[PDB]
């Protein structure tokens, strides 16, 4: 699943 | 367009119209600063001697050295967990049958303490409420009282069944968000009537993309110290263009914004009574 970024 | 004017007063009139049945809240660290939990944007992480400052919330580094993160949690662990006026505003939305979902970036459990149930919440970056041993063959679960005690004793938390590390159920930068986040996002925004965005800079992804998932007619109210979510003139919310038609920015403290909106809705006394009663109960406990 998409990863936390930013 | 659904709002009769692009103001808080317009939002409040819309919320008390027959069209406004399902509200989604999108919240971040700004809603908990008045409860004593600091955000990252507003103007203390040198004692940890990290390769680069942001490594303390990255999974690559936590896996190599979990000590700095747990030492930070100890330093930040609050003396009491008292949800804010903003949290209790969302409790009122729940009580009145308006809250479809609260999507939160916060890990501090204050939404639960304020009385939002598991079904009401998408804790998009996980939570400190539960922790798990990291060994895939074990995954033993531990409650906050267990984790707090190991954080305070300055003892890295180890599983009692297998002695592996026990990690709070939070999503570090570089980790996958929970399946529930994507499943809720694929259904909740089909029929949402209002987005209430509070206390977030809309910079962490994929959470920030949630504002783009509502129908194009859905009003979006931002209650935040600074204007957020606008498209970057180099690299969204449209508050000020000649095309603006549905987004409203109320700039100030989340608590004061929620108080002002409550007052327009005729909930000011309800909200004050609720907060005072809940805080008094927490003090008595
Ligand atoms: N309480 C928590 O669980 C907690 C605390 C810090 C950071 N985090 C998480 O870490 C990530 C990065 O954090 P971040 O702080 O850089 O991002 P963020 O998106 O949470 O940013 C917080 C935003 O709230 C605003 N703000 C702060 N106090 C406010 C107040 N009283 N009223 C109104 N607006 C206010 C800030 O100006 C900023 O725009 C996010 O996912 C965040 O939710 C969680
Ligand atoms: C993503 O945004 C989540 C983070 C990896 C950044 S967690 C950010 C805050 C970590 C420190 C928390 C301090 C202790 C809080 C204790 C809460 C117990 C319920
Ligand atoms: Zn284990």
């Amino acid at each position: 699943l998409p990863k936390k970024y930013g | 367009r659904l709002l009769d004017e692009l103001t808080l007063e317009g939002v409040a009139r819309y919320m008390q119209s027959e069209r406004c049945r399902r509200v989604i809240c999108l919240v971040g660290a700004g809603i908990s600063t008045s409860a004593g939990i600091p955000d990252f944007r507003s103007p203390n992480l040198e004692k940890y001697h990290l390769p680069y400052p942001e490594a303390i919330f990255e999974i690559s580094y936590f896996k190599k050295h979990p000590e700095p993160f747990f030492a930070l949690a100890k330093e930040l662990y609050p003396g009491q967990f008292k949800p804010t006026i903003c949290h209790y505003f969302m409790r009122l939305l729940k009580d009145k049958g308006l809250l479809l979902r609260c999507y939160t970036q916060n890990i501090d459990t204050l939404e639960r303490i304020a009385g939002l149930e598991q079904e009401d919440l998408v804790e998009a970056h996980g939570t400190f409420y539960t922790s798990h041993c990291v060994s895939a063959s074990c995954r033993h679960e531990y409650p906050l009282s267990w984790m707090k005690e190991k954080i305070f004793s300055e003892v890295t938390p180890k599983c009692e069944d297998c002695q592996s590390l026990v990690k709070p159920d939070i999503v570090f930068f570089g980790e996958s968000l929970p399946a529930r986040f994507f499943s809720c996002m694929q259904s909740d925004f089909l029929k949402v009537d209002l987005l209430l965005v509070m206390g977030t800079s809309l910079q962490v992804q994929p959470f920030a993309s949630l504002i783009s998932k509502a129908p194009l007619s859905t009003p979006r109210l931002l209650i935040n110290k600074e204007k957020a979510g606008q498209s970057d003139p180099f690299l969204g919310m449209d508050f000020d263009s000649k095309k603006a038609y549905r987004d409203v920015a109320w700039l100030g403290e989340c608590d004061q914004g929620c108080l002002a909106l409550a007052e327009l809705l005729g909930w000011k006394k309800e909200l004050e009574d609720l907060v005072r009663r809940e805080h008094a109960s927490i003090d008595a406990q």
